[PDB]
């Protein structure tokens, strides 16, 4: 916990929160295409 | 009194029968409201109790036209029934009586 | 996803 | 000032706000949404393709109003109306006519993902980087309560759980039980 909560304040909540929210959103961009290209 | 109740109470039931016979009629035209209004006791309401209220920016699916002072229509809302819509000339009549 | 999903519910319910 | 304005009895459904239309980015995101509402509400919807700019009452008055009165015809049988309008990119763009359509606002929750979407469309849309982010910002500058339906969901089913249930709550609002 001590080795976390030092560096947990630095950059590790702002790296993982975005890239799992952008991962939903990268698929959130491609799924409106692939249901709109077929039918 | 007794000579005034022979015609006033036979108009409330006749306007209630017109109100019941317009719910199944198809929607003619809908309006967009700009101001707010609620029913009052002195608004010359034909059936006292069955009038509807609208605030600014509401919708009213008007079914038919009862007279020159009240329309018949329903509110666009879950579960709401038909009601007495005041006409724009009724909305013109209500404000000038607030001055006179 | 607890502070997001039920905030998608606070928009729909009102 | 008139208090009542002649609007259609069933409001036309409009899908907008991801960014500027007239591109491969914004239109192909919306084309997936027109496919969902075609077969889910099949038999109780009227989906059309809009050509002339209806923010004018370019095209003359007669070619637009004859299309506005076609929307007036599609409200007579008491069914849903849907518009594929290709130039609508603002809330107050459709505030001056007598239609009042349903403003479904597709919300891209992160502005950086849009320009990653842009580099996924090849180099055709890579020439149009900052011009899409203008009204992507301006619609994000508009207040969300002025709109009608907001879609911030990345997956198909979660944007479509709102897109079906909200109008199903709107259909029961327009139509009373016997």
């Amino acid at each position: 916990t001590k080795e976390r909560e030092k560096a947990k304040s630095r950059g590790t909540f702002q790296k993982l929160r975005e890239k799992q929210q952008l991962e939903e959103d990268l698929r959130g961009y491609m799924s409106w295409i692939t249901q709109g290209e077929v039918m | 009194q007794g000579p005034h109740m022979a015609l006033r109470k036979e108009a409330e039931r006749q306007a209630l029968a017109q109100l019941e016979k317009a719910k199944t009629k198809p929607v003619a035209f809908a309006v967009r409201t700009n101001v707010g209004y609620n029913p009052s006791p002195g608004d010359e309401v034909p059936v006292e109790g069955v009038a509807i209220t609208f605030e600014p920016k509401d919708f009213l699916h008007i079914k038919e036209k009862y007279n020159n002072d009240w329309w018949i229509g329903r509110l666009v809302k879950e579960g709401c029934e038909v009601g007495f819509i005041p006409s724009p000339v009724k909305l013109d009549s209500l404000r000038l009586l607030q001055e006179q | 996803q607890k502070a997001k999903a039920e905030e998608r519910k606070r928009r729909k319910m009102s | 000032v008139p208090p009542y304005d002649v609007v259609p009895s069933m409001r036309p459904i409009i899908l907008v706000g991801p960014s500027l239309k007239g591109y491969e980015v914004t239109d192909m995101m919306q084309k997936a949404l027109f496919d969902f509402l075609k077969h889910l509400f099949d038999g109780r919807i009227s989906i059309t393709r809009v050509t002339a700019d209806i923010s004018l009452a370019r095209s003359s008055l007669a070619e637009v109003q004859s299309e506005i009165e076609r929307i007036f015809e599609l409200a007579r049988t008491l069914q849903l109306v849907a518009l594929d309008a290709d130039t609508i990119n603002h809330p107050a763009q459709l505030s001056k006519t007598s239609l009042a359509p349903i403003i479904v606002y597709i919300k891209i929750t992160s502005p950086k993902v849009l320009q990653r979407l842009i580099k996924s469309r090849g180099k055709s849309q890579s020439k149009h980087l900052n011009v899409q982010i203008a009204a992507s910002e301006k619609l994000a500058q508009c207040p969300p309560e002025m709109f009608d339906i907001i879609l911030d969901e990345n997956q198909l089913e979660d944007a479509c759980e709102h897109l079906a249930e909200y109008l199903e709550a709107y259909w029961k609002a327009t139509h009373p039980p016997s």
